[PDB]
């Protein structure tokens, strides 16, 4: 059980951009579609359950 | 007197101070400080006065034939070289 | 394709020419689809199934019930700082189930003969081992608490405030099995613990901090893998 | 440089140096004070148990050895 | 400015209640109206010169916990446990309007929005209730315009200020302060270790007479009204020189606590200690001197309302004090208890002035006149009780 | 069985007391080289949301 949600946690983390490491157009353009707070603190929550 | 309550009452001595309430915390505590009682490895930042009072101990006090030895020819080696280097007179 | 490209190319052509049809016959085949598989589904995805719909069932009445009523306490009055309020000074359990030695102590064999030699008792629920604790030697050691099974916090509900902290242990105070339970620290149902109570701001008549409360073990630790309890307030 | 490293290391916690001989031992005696001051604090136990820890080849079962005799 | 005496024999007992009477108020502008709100799902307005009923307001499916009349006094608020506060005229007995609704839980504590605060042409009520929201309601439309939400626990008070701030002590071990204007959160204390069973402010006094006052005379028009209720306020919440209004809030921790969020912000002024139980009720002075505070360790104490710090104590109950209330030259203080009786205490001496002996079962509603000619009383028994000297 | 001392405060100390043995403690981890007596009985109990907040207000 914890392997398949560790597994699928890890798909989802590992897939999405991290926008830290995009150009700054790319990363500026998604702090305008998307709160980037919030896009953070998602995943972050992600992470945590995971653990 | 064999039975086990769950809380024992303190029982009243007459002519004695009355002992502190369950409830009360003691933070009183005492301490105590490690030593290493090692020497210095290296030996170096002592002066040549240290050096020759403690090659004069180690002389005196050693338990080993060849350290004494060493200590007596490091002594006797200084007093030939400057008999003025002799802090112990 | 960039955006919205589906909804453009549905905008620019359409949709399939039976789509409205196809969507409507299976909307009107859905009851003989539920029923079927209300009568012909086997097994866990039966049971999921009967359950989830279950479910649906009770919602949709309770949404049927408030449709219908869109347009329309204690005995002895008591005034507003009275409301939400509540001798014998009993516990909240006062009575459990007694607990055999067999099932507190499994006995640890040792030796290298074909016959071994089994005076190691090892506690086989969680315990609360104390503050500073280290392990006797090996030689001396006939009560094993083995370190997966020690617990050093515990999840404390207060009665009247209705609110659960995780609060640390200071000892245990009384295990009803055993007196020897107590004094090998074991948390089972009803044990009477105490707890750290400086995170509720539990003070006394002159300002005093209160940082030490008993609290009553209610489940079983050993079977849900967490110490929960109530204070004794 | 045993020397400095010793007086980084005494910065953090007590150290000792060692070389662990059982012919040659160094720094035996200073270990031996240390555990008996050890003792000393915990007079009440019946007995204190030290623990060697490390890393592989660094010296532990030597150093039982040298404070051992054999 | 005048000397109120101590009340020391029964005037009229009133019955007519059919169930335990939960509130009572005077009228503020005049002794001889008396509010009571009771269990048997109505209020009531009793005559206290001729001890006589002058009308029944019915209406209510719950019972009546709380009855609060307008500081001008043209209206009465009642907050029943049906989840609906409805607005009352005294003179005529008939409800205003329709019925309050949108509260989902018991509606517990009412606060008018002061007289000199009133704008719109509207008078503004505060309702605090158990689902964890205080709702503000415009009285002359009946419509809610602000919701105020993020308590954990249901509300037990509600105070208005007079510089439009909401104070609300709450059972989440919080109280917190809003912006009456915008809806607002604008501080959150919680220092509390329990229950937090009731709020008082320093210029409470004042803010329920508005304008009223020993004159018994009314200005002529609205905006000397509202002038002269916003000088006495201003009289009343002068602290070294400037407007401050201090908060007291006492909690079932055994503690109060004294905040000034003008000049201190989150920091308490100080920590009331020495009740040995859950503190009930707490009152200033309206001198704003001193606070007085009625616990269930079976006592009263007061307190410096500068500072915090104790003075006496007052012992003469043998079962929990429910209420307390100041006389109007803050000398003395009835206090209402559990044990059948009211006790007019001196404190200036600290001393038992007059026992008030007649309620047969437990008194759960005190309250003394603005002009302090009266003591309203009520409790278990039923009946309504007046005392006089 | 019903006993009037399990709904009592088992432990209690003042604010200056505790403020004081906390201070004293804290300066006493300071030196790695003491070493406490009697540890055990010492009441070392005592010594040992941003994102919460931008979710609450905007979902």
């Amino acid at each position: 059980t914890q392997e398949t949600c560790s597994e699928k946690f890890g798909a989802i983390i590992s897939s999405f951009p991290v926008l830290s490491d995009q150009h700054p157009f790319h990363r500026d353009l998604m702090n305008i579609l998307y709160d980037a707070d919030h896009f953070k603190v998602a995943l972050g929550q992600i992470s945590t359950a995971k653990n | 007197k064999e039975k086990q309550k769950d809380f024992q009452k303190p029982k009243l001595k007459v002519g004695k101070p009355k002992q502190k309430p369950s409830n009360f915390t003691d933070t009183s505590f005492k301490t105590k400080s490690i030593v290493v009682n090692q020497q210095t490895l290296t030996t170096e930042g002592l002066d040549s006065a240290e050096l020759f009072k403690q090659n004069l101990t180690l002389a005196v006090n050693a338990k080993s034939d060849n350290q004494r030895r060493d200590a007596l020819a490091y002594v006797t080696n200084q007093l030939s070289a400057n008999p003025a280097n002799n802090p112990v007179g | 394709p960039q955006n919205e490209y589906i909804e453009r190319h549905r905008k620019l052509h359409g949709r399939r020419l039976d789509a409205e049809e196809r969507a409507r016959k299976k909307a009107a085949r859905e009851g003989h689809k539920n029923s079927e598989n209300a009568q012909n589904l086997r097994g866990l995805r039966a049971k999921l199934y009967a359950k989830q719909r279950h479910a649906q069932k009770i919602q949709m009445r309770k949404a049927i019930k408030q449709h219908e009523e869109r347009n329309v306490e204690p005995s002895d009055p008591i005034p507003s700082y009275l409301l939400d309020r509540a001798a014998r000074f009993s516990v909240p359990i006062p009575k459990v189930r007694g607990i055999s030695e067999e099932e507190m102590f499994k006995v640890v064999k040792t030796g290298k003969k074909t016959h071994k030699k089994g005076w190691k008792r090892i506690v086989t629920k969680p315990t609360f081992v104390g503050p500073d604790f280290t392990r006797r030697p090996v030689k001396y050691e006939r009560f094993i608490r083995p370190m997966g099974l020690r617990y050093k916090k515990a999840n404390v509900t207060h009665p009247t405030l209705n609110v659960t902290v995780q609060l640390p242990i200071l000892s245990v105070k009384k295990n009803p099995s055993n007196p020897l339970y107590t004094q090998l620290g074991v948390l089972t149902k009803g044990t009477i613990i105490e707890v750290n109570v400086s995170d509720l701001g539990i003070v006394t008549a002159s300002g005093k901090i209160a940082w030490g409360r008993y609290a009553q073990i209610t489940n079983n630790p050993e079977n849900d893998g967490c110490v929960n309890a109530v204070l004794l307030v | 440089q045993a020397a400095a490293w010793i007086r980084i290391l005494q910065k953090d916690h007590p150290t000792c140096a060692m070389r662990a001989s059982i012919t040659n031992p160094f720094g035996r005696g200073s270990l031996i004070d240390l555990l008996r001051q050890f003792s000393v604090l915990h007079k009440d136990r019946k007995q204190i148990s030290v623990g060697l820890i490390g890393y592989p080849n660094v010296g532990k079962s030597s150093i039982i050895n040298a404070l051992r005799g054999k | 400015i005048f000397k109120v005496h101590a009340v020391s024999r029964l005037a009229h007992r009133i019955p007519g209640h059919g169930q335990p009477i939960l509130s009572c108020q005077f009228s503020p502008v005049s002794s001889s109206r008396l509010a009571t709100g009771s269990g048997d799902n109505t209020a009531r307005i009793w005559d206290t010169d001729s001890g006589t009923p002058k009308f029944t307001l019915k209406g209510h499916t719950g019972w009546v916990l709380g009855v609060s009349w307008s500081p001008d006094g043209k209206y009465l608020a009642t907050c029943s446990m049906d989840t609906t506060v409805r607005v009352w005229d005294p003179e005529s007995g008939k409800q205003v309007n329709q019925e309050f609704r949108g509260h989902a839980k018991w509606v517990l504590a009412l606060a008018w929005q002061p007289y000199h605060l009133w704008r719109d042409g509207t008078a503004r009520l505060a309702s605090a209730s158990k689902d964890c929201t205080v709702r503000i309601w415009l009285v002359n439309t009946g419509r809610t315009e602000h919701v105020l939400s993020g308590h954990k626990g249901s509300v037990s008070c509600v105070k208005w200020g007079g510089t439009d701030l909401i104070y609300t002590g709450s059972h989440d071990r919080s109280v917190r302060v809003w912006d009456a204007v915008k809806g607002t959160l604008v501080h959150n204390f919680t220092a509390h270790g329990h229950w937090v069973n009731h709020i008082a402010l320093s210029s409470d006094h004042v803010l329920r007479t508005a304008y009223h006052d020993h004159t018994k005379e009314v200005p002529g028009t609205e905006e000397e009204r509202r002038a002269k209720a916003k000088e006495r306020f201003e009289k009343a919440a002068k602290i070294k020189g400037k407007v401050a209004e201090r908060l007291v809030s006492a909690s079932d921790d055994f503690t109060m606590y004294l905040w000034d969020p003008t000049n201190n912000g989150s920091k308490p002024v100080a920590r009331l200690l020495g009740h040995q139980n859950k503190v009930n009720h707490v009152q200033f002075s309206p001198d704003g001197t001193l606070i007085a505070s009625a616990g269930w360790d079976n006592s009263t104490k007061l307190w410096n309302a500068r500072d915090g710090k104790f003075i006496k104590n007052l012992r003469g109950h043998v079962a929990p004090v429910y209420q307390c209330a100041w006389s109007a030259d803050s000398r003395l203080v009835v206090t209402g208890s559990k044990d059948c009786t009211l006790k007019v205490w001196n404190v200036r001496t600290g001393k038992l002035a007059m026992d008030l002996p007649g309620h047969e079962d437990e008194v759960y509603a005190v309250d003394w006149a603005a002009d302090g000619e009266l003591v309203a009383s009520g409790g278990k028994d039923k009946a309504v009780r007046t005392w006089r000297n | 069985e019903p006993n009037r001392k399990w709904f009592t405060n088992t432990r209690v100390i003042s604010q200056d007391t505790l403020q004081s043995f906390r201070e004293a403690m804290a300066e006493k981890q300071k030196d790695p080289y003491t070493v406490l007596l009697k540890s055990n009985k010492l009441p070392m109990s005592l010594i040992r949301h941003q994102a919460k907040m931008t979710i609450e207000r905007e979902p």
